[PDB]
């Protein structure tokens, strides 16, 4: 017949994560395939600030609530 | 070897067991980092000083020069891992399996 | 189908086209040179001078020099009483044994 | 002309050939200089020649 | 990264190593790696991505308790010998920590977990450095100091490394893993003839350098991280595949080829200190190195594995990539066995 | 991995668990069959708040156009097998 | 173990008693291997770029061939330096030891005796 | 690990096999809390008393299987009045790589380590007699 | 049964298998830098308690 | 010399060649809505570089001699046979997708390099941001598979995020049945066959999908088909954009050299589009794909680099 060449179930074997799955890394996949992860979900965290009313610079009835970055 | 040596390698010895052993903090573990170097100087000093080696007083100095470098530069990881993940915590840095 | 792959090509039969050859190439040309080359070589040269120079090698391996010499030894050795052939390889003189 | 893009070798770098035979040249005449020299001075320290 | 600061950056990493080199006093030696840390690190972030990060985050960690470990030695052996020179060790308890901060360095077992992950997480290019000019300081300060170094020591961390180095090897897929699998195995070499002749350390040392810039020169090429992405070059550059086989047949230690020369001179230098056990049990050990090799050859060479459609895209292109001196590279990695007295210049 | 998948036994015990919780609903009046407002006597936020126990225990959001018809125990246990895919 | 040879020539390529020994002819064996390494190189090197292997560049395979032979010659230079060092080291340190390396008493095989081993 | 093997390659082969057994079940069990360490410091037991019944379960298997090499390779260079023989160690490190088996609860890996166990054992008695040297010190 | 069971079981199949075996527990590893870092603590106990290699 | 870190170091900086006129502008629209007569209006007042669309051949227009090459050699894709059986089982739907994915990424790499070698401006159409239209079109209408979008966007992904982003997006608006009649009138027999409802597809991705996320990076423009046939009223807006958005603005020497490198290597540039997933649309047999490029490698002016072969007359080999 034809010179026998591997098949995509061949190959599919060396494309997981390992090479041997154990119960460990059956959830392990394989990484990005330029190394970049996808950037957490945005989690910034502003710091929220009564300025005034009891204030020198709020003119005594302001309540300026302020999210701040530092 | 007098008792004075005792504390500052035991010092050393509890800043080392102490960067092995991470909680959570990287920044903790950078603390142990510059504790071990403080040891270090510590005892450096005593050394040079109790043995009137002159031109070796200038060793300790060297020595922060570059435990700065080292400080400041695991500072500016510190910066990058906290922008990525909004902690400092370790268990974060798990992407990279062995 | 899983894949876009060629269908496996059936076998090609040299006597169809050329039904002289020989087995050795397509080409009839290049067939008829192919199979000289392997008679001429193999079997004019190799097979028959090789043999040839085989039985004539220049007396291979001594064997026929050691026979006329068991010729000459034995007759010298019967002509003078000596033993044909002694049970010591060499002479006990020059052997010193232990204690 | 074939190509639609002139290709980036199209025609000889001149300049690097001349320094590339220019280097060859070199390095033989300073190999086999240092062989005779050598060879000299191995004949010179044991009285030879 | 400007262009002119990668240059400095890279010429700060060398002068670090070569300060380690240079250096008789041990202050300097603990300056050169130092500086080493400081350069090396700006050459991982380069990419500035999550996975980079981590990996250089965790080589920091390693490196700097070992640079501690290290000028701890230093310091011990000053109050024991009143002196820095930078030669044997006086104090056996100066040794182990100096051994072991070396081992640290170089990512010798059971201090090898962060070589699989840094070399994963960064670059080729960048990897290239991690497990090729890395290993030149470390093992410049072995060189000196082996006298005093623990026999025991050194020779279990040896043996170690080239077990854990070729099993780690087997379950691999990706060839940054595999390539630093591979380095871990190959320390076991150096330092296992380490206190018998120095000499052939170097030049393993030279001949593990050698094959393995080639092998990530050939992996550069094809921007290949992964052994399916390499299964595709037999479909773009068939030559390449034919230098990746010789080049993975000579890092397996098979004759003729160059990779055989390293085990067979440190077999030797074993075998007249009558240490025969040992070097049958590395020789026998490496076969689990060669056979994650082999697994490489039939993927990327001997077989041909699936294509893609847009892999006719890439037939138009030539390579662009500068793959410097691996004309060069390959041929010494592959046919230098008949030059193995050569290996006289290194003393 | 290892841990055990999800079964319609498993789903049926965990929701009638997150009912037997619920202070309104009398322990020993609870079939997996009966009907939240015919049966046992709830009105619609009662509903509205076992659905969302439902998602606490199962982690999973559950919008009002289809919590709108989860009227019994076993219409909850159909809706979260069918969107967790958990044919067994 | 002859890093520290009393040779006080340090960091030295060739110490300038090195001159004292023949040079390799520019026909050694091991020398023309060197060179036939840099044609391969060059072959190798055409074949990765997709050019005429045996036609392309003539100017940059002679190249490799001089680069290689050139520093072939002064690694051939240095080994055999080497190893005449070895041997002079070897040679006196067994004439400043005489008694670590005396001549054996001379014995022949008639009075020397060797147990037999039958083969049956 | 010096002191033992020095107390353990004092006692003459065949005797004081109270004593022979206490050696070796001090090397098997020693190697049991080496594993312990490291596989509690890897894979994180999911509570105290789990990782302390994993080092219980590592160590015992160690020194069960020290405890029987050293009985069973001195009792039978005891009776067999054959002290300087590498077959004592072969019995004696099969009937270890059984009690590998009993613990694992498997036959295959009985088997093989009774095959693997009992070699070495012999290995290791025949370098003891020969001179051979695992870490030669270097000579030339 | 001798050729391509027994014979394929003790000397090929089951050194295979091991090296499998063995694979596996190197690296199936948390990549956790509080879990390695922590075995070096181990690895330097270890080497000065039990094997004496600071002497 | 050839582009690298020596030639940025002596001078060749993106900036210093880089003028208020250095835009990368991208006409987009449905089929048959005037996108190639206006975008080729639009080079040539504002003396801008014009790329024709790219289509299955583009890839061989600009290697060799710049002729298509035959039709093995792109993987059979057919756009023809696309339209008369979108739903054949030799996967050519998304074959035909993938492939001019590829083509249009490289022709997007080919605009970037134009633009930051020479300064020149540059007017595609429907470049790499836009190609999602037809892919969300044939998923909706049963064209291709589930698996084939994933993969799409796997290989997007991993690739758009390196370019840049157009600096002025041209968008010409066309109800469906001003289409559906403008088609028919052009009077091609395969393209007649496209149903109503693909060109709805279409239409929702341009507008719902595309031009919201273009919005807020490029400066969007756009135009009915009654206002889009003066191409001087449309040249006229693009000269008074004020350019106040979009990543362009943070890009300096160092940016714009690191994306130089990428977009001159070519190979570089496709390294993802053919990432090791298997899937049965795109996966090619080694029997066959070894076939193939031994049958590339021989036609004229191809078995070697550039510049090397004496077929094509070719000469100084010997020296070069
Ligand atoms: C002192 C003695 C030193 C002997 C070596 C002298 C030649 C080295 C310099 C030539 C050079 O540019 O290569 C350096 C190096 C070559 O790297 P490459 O790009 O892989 O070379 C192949 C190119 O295709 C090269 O092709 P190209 O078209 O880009 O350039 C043609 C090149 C052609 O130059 C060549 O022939 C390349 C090969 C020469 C280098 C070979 C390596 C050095 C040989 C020693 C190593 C072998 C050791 C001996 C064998 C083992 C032990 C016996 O000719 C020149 O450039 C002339 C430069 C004259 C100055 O270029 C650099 O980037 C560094 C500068
Ligand atoms: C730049 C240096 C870093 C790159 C080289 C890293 C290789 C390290 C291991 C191999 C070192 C080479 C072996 C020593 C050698 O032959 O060169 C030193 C030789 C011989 O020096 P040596 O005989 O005095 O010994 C020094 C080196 N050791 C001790 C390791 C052997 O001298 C020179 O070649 C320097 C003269 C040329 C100066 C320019
Ligand atoms: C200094 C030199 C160093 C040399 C280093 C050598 C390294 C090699 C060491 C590897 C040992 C690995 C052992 C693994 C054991 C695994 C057992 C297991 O899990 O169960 C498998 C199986 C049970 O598994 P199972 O029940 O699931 O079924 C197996 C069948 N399949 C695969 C279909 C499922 O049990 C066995 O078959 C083990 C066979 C035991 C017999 C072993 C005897 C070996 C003796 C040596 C070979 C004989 C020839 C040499 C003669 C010499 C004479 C002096
Ligand atoms: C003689 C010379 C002696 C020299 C050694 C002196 C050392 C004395 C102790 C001072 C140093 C303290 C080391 C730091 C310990 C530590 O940081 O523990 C971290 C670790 C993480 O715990 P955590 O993340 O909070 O989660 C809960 C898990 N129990 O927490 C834990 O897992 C358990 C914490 C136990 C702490 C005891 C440490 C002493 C043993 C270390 C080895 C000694 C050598
Ligand atoms: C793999 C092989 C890789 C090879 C890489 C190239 C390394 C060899 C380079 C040799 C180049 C020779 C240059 C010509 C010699 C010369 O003119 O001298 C230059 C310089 C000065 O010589 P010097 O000895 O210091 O002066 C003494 C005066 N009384 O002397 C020098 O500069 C000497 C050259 C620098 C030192 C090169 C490294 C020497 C050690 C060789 C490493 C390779 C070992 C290969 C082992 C393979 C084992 C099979
Ligand atoms: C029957 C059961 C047998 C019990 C085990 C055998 C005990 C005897 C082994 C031995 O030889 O003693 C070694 C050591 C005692 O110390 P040593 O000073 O050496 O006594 C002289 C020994 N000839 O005794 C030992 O420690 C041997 C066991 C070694 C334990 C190593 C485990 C790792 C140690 C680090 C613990 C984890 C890290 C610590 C920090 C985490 C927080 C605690
Ligand atoms: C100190 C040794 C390393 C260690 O921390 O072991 C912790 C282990 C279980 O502690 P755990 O509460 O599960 O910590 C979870 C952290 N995420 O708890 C243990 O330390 C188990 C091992 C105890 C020592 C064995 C007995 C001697
Ligand atoms: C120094 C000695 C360290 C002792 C280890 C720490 C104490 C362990 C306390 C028991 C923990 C619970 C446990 O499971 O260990 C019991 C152990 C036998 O283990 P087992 O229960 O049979 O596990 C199933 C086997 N497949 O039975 C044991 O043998 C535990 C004691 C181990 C030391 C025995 C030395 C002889
Ligand atoms: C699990 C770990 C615990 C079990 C292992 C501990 C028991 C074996 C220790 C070896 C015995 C030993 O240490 O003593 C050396 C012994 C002779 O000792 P001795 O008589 O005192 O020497 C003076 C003679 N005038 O001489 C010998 O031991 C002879 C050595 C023979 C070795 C044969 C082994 C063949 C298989 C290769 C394994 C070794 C290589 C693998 C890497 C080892 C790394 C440590
Ligand atoms: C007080 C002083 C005591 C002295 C004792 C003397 C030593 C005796 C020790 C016996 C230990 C014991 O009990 O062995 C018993 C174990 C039995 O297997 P298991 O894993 O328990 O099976 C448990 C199965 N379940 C879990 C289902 C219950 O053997 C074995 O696995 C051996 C079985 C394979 C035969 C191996 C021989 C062939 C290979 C060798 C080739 C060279
Ligand atoms: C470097 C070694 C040269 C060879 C090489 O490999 O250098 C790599 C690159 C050249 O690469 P390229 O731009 O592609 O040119 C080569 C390929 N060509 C011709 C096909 C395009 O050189 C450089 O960037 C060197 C720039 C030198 C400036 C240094 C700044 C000052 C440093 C101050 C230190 C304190
Ligand atoms: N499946 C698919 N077909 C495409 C793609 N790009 C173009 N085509 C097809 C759609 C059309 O049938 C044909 C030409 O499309 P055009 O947008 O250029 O319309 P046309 O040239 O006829 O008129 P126009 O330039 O707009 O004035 O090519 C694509 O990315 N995928
Ligand atoms: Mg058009």
């Amino acid at each position: 017949a034809r010179q026998w060449q591997p098949d995509v179930e061949w190959a599919e074997q060396y494309g997981g994560a390992v090479m041997y799955p154990t119960k460990e890394t059956a959830h392990w996949k394989p990484p990005p395939w330029n190394d970049v992860d996808p950037p957490k979900d945005t989690l910034v965290s502003n710091l929220t600030l009564n300025f005034g009313p009891q204030h020198p610079a709020a003119h005594g009835v302001l309540r300026l609530v302020m999210e701040l970055s530092g | 070897m007098s008792m004075v040596y005792m504390n500052i390698m035991m010092a050393f010895t509890v800043s080392l067991v102490g960067l092995l052993m991470y909680r959570s903090h990287l920044m903790s573990s950078l603390l142990c980092l510059e504790g071990m170097m403080l040891s270090l100087f510590v005892m450096a000093a005593l050394t040079i000083l109790n043995s009137h080696f002159t031109l070796a007083s200038m060793m300790p100095i060297i020595l922060l020069v570059f435990a700065a470098c080292e400080a400041a530069l695991g500072l500016s990881l510190l910066v990058m891992v906290s922008n990525t993940y909004g902690t400092d915590y370790v268990q974060n840095l798990n992407l990279l399996q062995c | 189908l899983r894949w876009q792959e060629d269908p496996e090509p059936e076998d090609e039969n040299l006597y169809e086209k050329n039904p002289d050859s020989h087995g050795y190439d397509k080409d009839p040309a290049v067939d008829i040179w192919n199979m000289r080359v392997v008679f001429f070589f193999g079997f004019s040269i190799v097979l028959v001078l090789g043999s040839t120079f085989v039985a004539y090698l220049p007396d291979y391996r001594m064997q026929e020099w050691a026979r006329r010499e068991a010729e000459r030894l034995v007759k010298y050795r019967e002509a003078h009483g000596l033993p044909i052939m002694e049970s010591n390889c060499f002479d006990p003189s020059k052997i010193q044994l232990p204690e | 002309k074939f190509y639609i893009q002139e290709p980036p070798h199209g025609s000889p770098n001149w300049l690097k050939v001349g320094l590339t035979l220019g280097t060859s040249v070199f390095l033989w005449i300073y190999l086999i200089k240092q062989h005779n020299e050598d060879v000299l001075e191995y004949k010179r320290r044991n009285g030879l020649e | 990264m400007n262009p002119i600061i990668f240059i400095i950056i890279l010429l700060t990493i060398m002068l670090g190593t070569i300060i380690v080199m240079i250096s008789s006093h041990w202050l300097l030696v603990w300056i050169g790696f130092e500086m080493n840390m400081l350069a090396i690190i700006p050459i991982m972030m380069k990419n500035h991505n999550p996975r980079a990060t981590e990996a250089s985050t965790k080589y920091f960690l390693t490196q700097s308790t070992a640079s501690m470990l290290l000028m701890m030695a230093v310091i011990i052996n000053l109050m024991f010998s009143g002196q820095w020179t930078v030669m044997k060790l006086f104090n056996p308890m100066a040794s182990m920590l100096m051994t072991m901060a070396l081992a640290m360095k170089l990512g010798m077992a059971p201090f090898h977990f962060w070589v699989p992950e840094v070399t994963q997480g960064i670059p080729l290019s960048s990897g290239l450095i991690l497990l090729t000019w890395q290993k030149l300081a470390p093992m410049s300060v072995l060189y000196q100091i082996f006298p005093s170094i623990n026999l025991n020591l050194i020779l279990t961390l040896s043996v170690l490394s080239i077990l854990i180095g070729g099993w780690g090897g087997l379950n691999q897929t990706q060839l940054r893993k595999i390539m630093a699998y591979s380095s871990i195995a190959h320390m076991g070499w150096m330092t296992a003839v380490l206190p018998y002749n120095p000499t052939m350390t170097l030049l393993n040392l030279i001949i593990y350098i050698i094959m393995t810039s080639t092998m990530f020169t050939m992996f550069m090429a094809n921007s290949t991280t992964t052994t399916l992405s390499l299964s595709h070059t037999w479909n773009k550059t068939p030559i390449m595949t034919v230098l990746i086989l010789a080049t993975l047949l000579s890092m397996g230690g098979l004759p003729p080829l160059s990779g055989f020369m390293p085990k067979w001179m440190i077999i030797q230098e074993m075998t007249k200190n009558n240490s025969i056990i040992l070097p049958t049990f590395m020789a026998i050990t490496a076969l689990l190195n060669l056979y994650f090799y082999m697994r490489l050859t039939y993927s990327t060479t001997l077989t041909m594995f699936p294509s893609t459609n847009n892999m006719k895209m890439k037939w138009q292109f030539p390579l662009m990539k500068k793959m410097t001196f691996l004309p060069t590279m390959v041929v010494l990695s592959t046919m230098m066995l008949p030059l193995t007295p050569m290996l006289s210049v290194l003393e | 991995s290892d841990a055990p998948p999800l079964t319609l036994e498993g789903i049926k015990d965990r929701v009638l668990y997150v009912l037997k919780l619920y202070d309104k609903i009398d322990p020993e009046k609870l079939s997996v069959n009966s009907h939240f407002m015919k049966d046992l006597g709830l009105d619609s936020l009662d509903q509205v708040e076992i659905i969302m126990a439902m998602e606490d225990e199962f982690g999973f959001e559950i919008p009002d156009i289809d919590a709108e018809k989860l009227m019994c125990p076993q219409e909850i246990v159909d809706y979260i097998a069918d969107k967790k895919d958990v044919y067994e | 173990m002859m890093t520290g040879r009393q040779g006080r020539a340090t960091f030295q390529f060739l110490p300038d008693e090195a001159r004292s020994l023949p040079p390799p002819k520019l026909t050694d064996p091991r020398l023309a291997f060197v060179g036939f390494l840099g044609y391969c190189s060059g072959l190798i090197d055409n074949a990765i770029r997709r050019r005429p292997v045996l036609l392309a560049g003539l100017h940059r395979q002679l190249l490799y061939i001089t680069s290689f032979v050139f520093v072939g010659y002064y690694l051939l230079k240095r080994q055999d330096y080497m190893y005449a060092v070895r041997d002079h080291d070897m040679f006196s340190y067994i004439k400043s030891h005489p008694e670590d390396f005396p001549e054996k008493d001379k014995k022949t095989y008639g009075e020397v005796f060797e147990e037999f081993h039958p083969v049956r | 690990a010096k002191t033992v093997l020095r107390q353990y390659w004092d006692i003459p082969e065949g005797t004081e096999c109270h004593r022979k057994t206490y050696a070796t079940t001090s090397i098997g069990g020693a190697a049991g809390l080496v594993v312990s360490a490291y596989s509690v410091a890897l894979k994180t037991p999911t509570s105290f008393l789990e990782g302390v019944a994993r080092t219980g379960r590592y160590t015992f298997t160690a020194a069960a299987i020290g405890a029987i090499f050293g009985l069973t390779s001195c009792i039978s260079a005891q009776v067999r009045e054959k002290p300087d023989d590498p077959l004592n160690y072969l019995i004696g490190g099969c009937a270890g790589g059984l009690i590998l088996g009993a613990r694992t609860r498997s036959y295959g890996i009985g088997a093989a380590a009774c095959a693997y166990m009992g070699l070495t054992a012999a290995l290791v008695k025949m370098g003891q007699l020969e001179g051979w040297q695992v870490f030669a010190e270097p000579k030339v | 049964l001798l050729d391509l069971i027994w014979l394929e079981a003790i000397l090929p199949k089951t050194i295979s298998l091991a090296q499998m075996k063995a694979s596996t527990l190197v690296t199936n590893q948390k990549g956790l830098i509080k879990l390695y870092f922590l075995s070096f603590l181990i690895t330097i106990l270890i080497s000065m308690i039990l094997f004496n290699f600071h002497e | 010399l050839q582009y690298g870190p020596l030639a940025y170091i002596l001078g060749e900086k993106a900036t210093k060649k880089m003028t208020e006129k250095s835009k990368l502008i991208t006409v987009d629209g449905n089929i048959c809505s005037g996108k190639s007569k206006l975008a080729k209006e639009i080079a040539e007042k504002l003396g801008l570089k014009h790329f024709p669309e790219a289509g299955i051949h583009y890839v061989d227009s600009t290697t060799g001699d710049g002729k298509p090459l035959p039709v093995q050699f792109s993987g059979n894709c057919s756009l023809e046979k696309f339209y008369d059986d979108p739903k054949s089982n030799d996967g050519n739907s998304y074959r035909l997708q993938a492939w001019l994915y590829a083509s249009r990424l490289l022709q997007y790499a080919d605009a970037l390099e134009h633009l930051l070698s020479t300064g020149q401006g540059v007017v595609l159409e429907r470049s790499i941001y836009s190609d999602f239209v037809f892919l969300e079109a044939m998923y909706r209408q049963g064209f291709i598979r589930k698996q084939c979008v994933d993969h799409y966007n796997q290989v997007k992904k991993v690739t758009i995020c390196e370019y840049l982003p157009p600096h002025v997006v041209v968008y010409v608006d066309v109800p469906v049945p001003e289409v559906q009649s403008r088609i028919q009138k052009k009077g091609n027999p395969h393209e007649m066959k496209i149903t109503s409802a693909y060109l709805q597809d279409i239409e929702n991705a341009y507008k719902g999908t595309f031009l919201p996320e273009m919005s807020e990076k490029c400066e969007v423009l756009q135009y009915s088909a009654w206002e889009a046939q003066d191409a001087e009223k449309v040249v006229e807006d693009i000269e008074y954009l004020k350019y106040d958005k979009g990543p362009w603005l943070d890009q300096n020497d160092r940016k714009l050299h690191k994306l130089r490198m990428l977009v001159q290597d070519k190979l570089e540039v496709l390294n993802y589009t053919s990432i090791p997933v298997f899937l049965p649309e795109v996966t090619v047999g080694a029997h066959q794909s070894d076939q193939v490029f031994q049958e590339f490698t021989e036609l004229p002016g191809r078995k070697y680099r550039a510049g090397y072969n004496e077929d094509v007359g070719d000469k100084w080999i010997w020296l070069k």
